[PDB]
């Protein structure tokens, strides 16, 4: 679409902070690093796409030569490399450093 | 039916009990291949 | 410990007779209290055989009532017939109901006097309403009325319940006692002579009703069941099509504020995503006919809660739709007649007026991906499509049922459907001839089966020959395995055991997405499932034909083909009374092998041809389409945002783009939810359908009174974790009347809770719901092993027919088809391995479980038995459970809801460890030992036969697997490489998995991968030994599971086991001697 | 062409294998069945003639 | 105090036991438990005061 | 009662209005 010069448009009120809040309002924030840190976690792309997390396991294992069975005790290498982790410390980190 | 003695066999003590199941599976390889062999 | 005093309670209530004795029977695990326990017997059945008051010695042998265990309770009572009016008229004060003729299409359908349908027995039929089921009416009132009887006293939220499950119960026993109760036969059908005076569908209404009244908690569910209960008495064929199809829409109506995902099998990776809803405006008034209609029919309630959700549309006062989606279940089949149910098929409308560009297409399409599939096995020459005819012929035994057949195996006749048995006979008179395929024609037409399912319509089922299989089995494989790891088959793409049971739609979801969900089983009679569907595989079989040199190949594809012209002209038997029509019927159905990944094939290209003509007036991405069976959907993404009016026109455009081709759809365009047969998604979480009627079957099996109530426990555990949740009491009383056995007359036998809860063949529910029960007392492990040694048993039947001749040349022919000149060492064992699958005929199934019932019952009665040293799963754990340590833990909240209609108490699990992430194989298949038996067969061997098969020697090995199918060359080759020492672990892993149901039921929904789980199970390592650390870690994870789901808090755990006790667990390893019944498992997927 | 279970028993003495490890080593005994052999001095002729 | 139990994974995993070996290391483990840490912490003190 | 409907009619209109057609709606 092409606009005419007929048209107008409202601009915001895009004005920094004039209050300072991170100077002793710490209680508001928290709040409010929160609320963007919530935000931006709604916006982070999920992983697509990833390698297999069974295909991965046992190149694992046998790169370190394990007891047969032991991938139900999981010797501590292998503690919580599922996905549902992976995407939430790619989304953990991101949001947290812009909020 | 073990070579070892009495105070061994009844001791309830864990070492004496890990000793016996060691030994036990000595001899069972030991048949084991005797076995095979035989075969 | 609590079920036996309702066993008491129920007994006294129904007889309450001078004459009726109740007589408690113990045993014990020690010899002196045994032979106190035979004398405390002896004692009770003398005063039973002299009229004396039990009640007195009771007290003299009162060591044995307090430490013994219970096995059973006999009862003698005599006839005393028509008790149960003699109970039912207090509760029968209300008025009875008056049906109405003029709400059903049909005249049958109405629920009208037998007289004024059926003068005649001789064409009179139980058919159209048939419970098929071995469970009475009269059952269904006494359990109800005895729950009230004892529920009559108490003065909380629990009188409420009872208050409006009494004026329901009034409902129905005014009715009833207007007329009277229909006595059921032996066989628990239902003849004229009862119903001769009566409402044809006062039966299954009755059921039904009483289902419904036992599962209702709240007064929402009182005014449902209400509100169905009064109207499921006379229409009977358009009300669960009605209230379940709204649900549709409704799913495209609620706000995403939070997201699961998948990416493989059961991963998963929520997402904080905020999505809207772009509803356009005409799917509202789309949404108010509907409910329009639903008042029109007489629904006044329900309608209001459908109405007042609306204004919010929130998702936290949703599952009450979702109950309702499964009150819609609970109201019966819409058992109709073969023809008119078949006509709602049959109808087809076939016109020269639409395009050629679009058919060439998909012909085209079908046949690259045809090409697709085959390509590869056909080039390099694979063993499975060389010898198809003898893989089909040993994998007969997963085939179809075919038409009933008159058989004689020497001197017997038998009507078997089973195929592999019409092979056996056709061998002996000449007539096996594979390479002669039938026709399918006026000469010789199709019967038919109906595949039904409440609240839809039913579909038909083809009844073929045993030759099409035989044709269609390779090559249908092959086409599986290339769709095992094809992202587009949703039926099949998993890693060897699982399926996308919670859906691939919620990835690329977004503002700027749509997604299109259609129902797709409405075609079958349809214009495109015709001719070009069949030729365009003709044309992939001659490509095929042409890219190979070999020629027993090539023999295979032509039988294909031919299979493939032959279904292009199909009659069908379908009679109608006496006389027969046959319907030209051109096109596709299920009852064969190929049906499933043709029919995904089919619309695929059939989607793919439709969505590149949106494209002449829309810029879209094909982000992902999936196809599984009776539903399909496909997400898109725009280069905007998307709007109402691009939904309104690209469901239009998909509509009449669909009509292009001579295709009826109900298109249906979202931007955040579906509704599929087997789930439905609203607000980024997967819900699903509770439909499961138990006290009403589609149709007769053929197991026992017994199997049936742990088939019904099942699909009440199940129920609950859908949503629907039935008084567990009602449930148990229904168990221990399927359970109560006639010894005579007037004797009746009640098993108590340690003999139905215990692991065996002969297992039956549990006694808290969601838990397994294990032994680590002397009683478990003793019963346990005396029922081990009664499981095994025999079958006279299979016994004379393996006898025969016919059964002797069939064996002979697979010999000389796969190898000779072991006509004594190995043949026998191929033999052996045929009578392991002639028990799927039915009544050797019969024969064989009511002796194992007999062989229980006839040690009931008698003393028990120490069964000789036979090691099973609880003499582990006795010798396991002595070196753990309990302590209270507190684990916090950080794993997120999506899936709500769970108990609150398999949710806090699920908010507080994870779902599960894996899958490891029930039925051992990855394992390489099984990947020989996938690779030259289908055959199964349960874990128990691999279990034991390690066990032995290096040498049976050989002859146990050559004698599936598999050469000896392999065979040999298995065992110099020394493979199933790197297999007895997977195999074992697979065992104890399928012996404690982590993979059947609620565990199936749990991360034991988890680190949360694993902090509390603080076992130290020590090596060397695999089997005893697996053992371990799982027993006290299931320590902590179970703990969590009775009492809600967790605790930690701690075993220090030594390595004595180690060392002496790991040789009875593998040498157990366990078994678990099929019929108990309760799969939350079906 | 040589026994294959004679072959692959001289291969897993050779390997010197363990029945409680991983051992990457057991992998190199996936699929070293005959037709495959064939399939490949046929697929290679083939390619390389057409 | 730190957790014995906790403790007594570490240790297991610091000296890699093995099942199957009579080992003397498997003996560092005996009487790791509190109500003895406090049994020595009180005497070492009472007598070295009384 | 239909008065009644016709308000169910009414109030699924005023919630959930999206932006991009009321711009281009004003500019038609």
């Amino acid at each position: 679409r092409n606009l005419p010069s007929t048209a107008r448009y409202i601009r915001p009120n895009l004005l920094q902070d004039r209050l300072n809040l991170h100077d002793n309002f710490e209680s508001l924030w928290d709040t409010i690093t929160t609320s963007n840190y919530i935000l931006a976690r709604s916006v982070v792309p999920d992983l697509k796409e990833l390698v297999s997390t069974e295909a991965q396991i046992q190149k694992m294992s046998q790169d370190l030569q394990l007891e047969a069975l032991t991938i139900q005790s999981e010797t501590q290498f292998l503690t919580g490399i599922n996905s549902q982790a992976a995407n939430d410390c790619f989304k953990t980190l991101i949001a947290a450093m812009l909020s | 039916e073990i070579k070892i003695a009495d105070e061994v066999k009844k001791s309830n003590k864990e070492e004496s009990k890990q000793l016996l199941e060691v030994l036990k599976t000595k001899e069972e390889h030991q048949k084991e291949v005797q076995y095979e062999i035989l075969q | 410990g609590k079920y036996n005093l309702i066993l008491s309670e129920y007994l006294s209530f129904i007889y309450n007779s001078q004459s009726a004795v109740q007589i408690p029977i113990y045993y014990s695990s020690n010899s002196e209290l045994e032979n106190r326990c035979i004398e405390f017997h002896s004692k009770c059945l003398e005063n039973s055989k002299n009229g004396l008051s039990l009640k007195k010695l009771f007290v003299e042998y009162s060591d044995v009532i307090e430490n013994a265990t219970l096995l059973s309770i006999l009862s003698y009572s005599y006839d005393k017939y028509n008790a149960v009016e003699r109970k039912l008229v207090k509760y029968a004060k209300g008025k009875p109901l008056e049906a109405d003729l003029t709400v059903n299409e049909l005249d049958y359908e109405n629920n009208k006097i037998t007289s004024e349908l059926f003068p005649t027995a001789e064409e009179y039929t139980d058919l159209l309403m048939d419970p098929a089921i071995l469970t009475s009416l009269s059952s269904n009132l006494n359990a109800v009325m005895f729950w009230l009887e004892k529920h009559e006293n108490d003065v909380a939220e629990k009188l409420k319940i009872y208050k409006r499950r009494l004026d329901l119960f009034t409902i129905v026993a005014s009715t009833v006692n207007k007329y009277g109760v229909p006595r059921h036969n032996a066989k628990y059908r239902y003849e004229y002579e009862v119903m001769k005076d009566k409402p044809y569908y006062l039966v299954t209404w009755a059921n039904s009703s009483i289902e419904m009244l036992m599962s209702v908690f709240s007064h929402e569910d009182y005014l449902i069941a209400r509100e169905l209960i009064v109207l499921s008495y006379s229409n009977r064929s358009t009300l669960a099509k009605l209230v379940s199809s709204p649900m549709s829409i409704l799913v495209a109506l609620v706000d995403i504020n939070g997201t699961f995902i998948t990416n493989e099998e059961l991963e998963l990776e929520f997402s904080n995503k905020y999505v809207r809803a772009i509803v356009p405006d005409q799917t509202f008034d789309e949404l108010k006919q509907m409910l329009d209609n639903m008042r029109k029919a007489g629904l006044t309630d329900i309608p209001k809660m459908i109405q007042d959700w609306l204004v919010d549309c929130s998702i936290e006062k949703f599952p009450l739709m979702a109950k309702i989606y499964s009150w819609s279940f609970h109201v019966g089949f819409r058992k109709q007649k073969m023809l008119d149910a078949a006509l709602d098929q049959l109808k087809t409308e076939y016109t020269e007026d639409v395009d050629d560009e679009m058919y060439r297409e998909y012909t085209m399409l079908i046949r690259d991906e045809v090409v697709k599939m085959l390509e590869e096995p056909v080039k390099h020459d694979d063993h499975l499509l060389q010898d198809s005819e003898l893989a089909g012929l040993l994998s007969m035994s997963s085939a179809s049922n075919g038409e009933s057949r008159q058989l004689k195996f020497g001197r017997k006749t038998i009507f078997s459907t089973k195929k592999n048995m019409h092979v056996m006979d056709d061998m002996a008179n000449g007539r096996y001839t594979p390479g002669i395929i039938p026709p399918v024609n006026v000469d010789k037409p199709i019967p038919l089966g109906r595949r039904d399912v409440p609240g839809r319509r039913t579909r038909i089922i083809f009844i073929l020959p045993y030759e099409y299989f035989i044709a269609q089995h390779a090559v249908v494989e092959k086409m599986l395995i290339y769709a095992k790891h094809t992202r587009e088959y949703a039926e099949f793409y998993s890693q060897s055991n699982q399926l996308l049971s919670y859906g691939d739609v919620t990835r690329f979801l977004s503002n700027n997405s749509m997604v299109l969900y259609t129902d797709v089983s409405q075609w079958d009679s349809s214009q495109h499932n015709t001719q070009p569907f069949r030729k365009g595989i003709i044309m992939g079989l001659d490509m095929l034909a042409n890219m190979t040199n070999d020629a027993r190949v090539i023999q295979t594809l032509n039988l294909y083909k031919q299979t493939q012209i032959n279904l292009m002209d199909s009659y069908v038997q379908i009679p109608d009374g006496n006389v027969i029509k046959k319907i030209q019927y051109g096109a596709v159905a299920s009852g064969e092998k190929q049906t499933k990944a043709a029919n995904s094939i089919a619309n695929l290209a059939l989607i793919k041809t439709v969505l590149s003509r949106i494209s002449n007036k829309y810029s879209f991405a094909t982000k992902i389409i999936r196809v599984d069976g009776d539903d399909n959907y496909a997400v898109l993404q725009f280069n905007t945002e998307v709007t109402k009016q691009m939904v309104q026109d690209v469901s239009n455009d998909v509509r009449e783009t669909y009509a292009r081709m001579n295709t009826k759809v109900k298109a249906l365009v979202s931007t955040v939810g579906i509704e599929i047969a087997k789930r439905y998604i609203a607000g980024g979480k997967i819900f699903f359908r509770a439909g499961i009627n138990l006290l009403n079957n589609e149709k007769k099996g053929q197991s026992t009174q017994w199997d049936q109530a742990a088939v019904l426990y099942s699909n009440y555990i199940v129920n609950r974790l859908r949503g629907f949740e039935t008084d567990r009491e009602f449930i148990l009383t229904k168990i221990m009347q399927m359970t109560s056995v006639a010894i005579t007359g007037s004797l009746r036998l009640f098993p108590s809770e340690r003999v139905l809860t215990t692991n065996s063949t002969f297992k039956v529910f549990d006694s808290e719901d969601f838990i397994i029960e294990y032994g680590t007392t002397d009683d478990e492990v003793y019963i346990q092993r005396a029922f081990m040694s009664l499981s095994s048993q025999k079958s006279g039947i299979a016994d004379e027919i393996a006898a025969s001749s016919t059964f002797k040349n069939y064996v002979s022919r697979l010999s000389e088809q796969l190898l000779f000149s072991k006509n004594n060492i190995v043949s026998r064992g191929i033999a052996l391995t045929e009578k392991a699958k002639l028990n799927s005929y039915a009544p050797i199934s019969l024969e064989k479980r009511r002796a194992q019932i007999s062989a229980l019952l006839t040690m009931l009665q008698k003393p028990v038995t120490f069964k000789s040293s036979k090691i099973t799963i609880n003499d582990i754990l006795r010798d396991i459970k002595p070196f753990f340590t309990v302590n209270e833990a507190h684990l916090p909240i950080q794993y997120q809801k999506f899936m709500p209609t769970l108990p609150d108490n398999v949710q806090y699990i699920i908010q507080c460890i994870g779902s599960r992430t894996y899958q490891i194989e029930d039925d051992g298949s990855k394992s390489a030992i099984s990947r020989l038996i996938s690779k030259y067969s289908v055959y199964k061997p349960s874990i128990e036969e691999l279990y034991k098969v390690i066990s032995l020697h290096e040498n049976e090995i050989q002859l146990y697997l050559i004698s599936l199918g598999i050469p000896k060359i392999d065979a040999d080759t298995y065992v110099g490489s020394k493979i199933y020492s790197q297999d007895k672990y997977r195999i074992l892993e697979s065992y104890v998995y399928n012996l404690l149901s982590i993979n059947y039921g609620c565990y199936q929904l749990f991360d034991f991968n988890s680190p949360d789980l694993e902090k509390l199970i603080r076992i130290p390592f020590k090596g060397k030994i695999p089997a005893v650390t697996f053992i371990l870690h799982l027993y006290a994870k299931l320590e902590v599971i179970n703990h969590a789901i009775k009492n809600g808090s967790w605790i930690s755990l701690f075993c220090n086991y030594p390595k004595s006790e180690m060392i002496k667990l790991w040789k009875k390893m593998w040498n157990i001697t366990s078994l678990r019944s099929p019929y108990t498992n309760a799969n939350f997927f079906q």
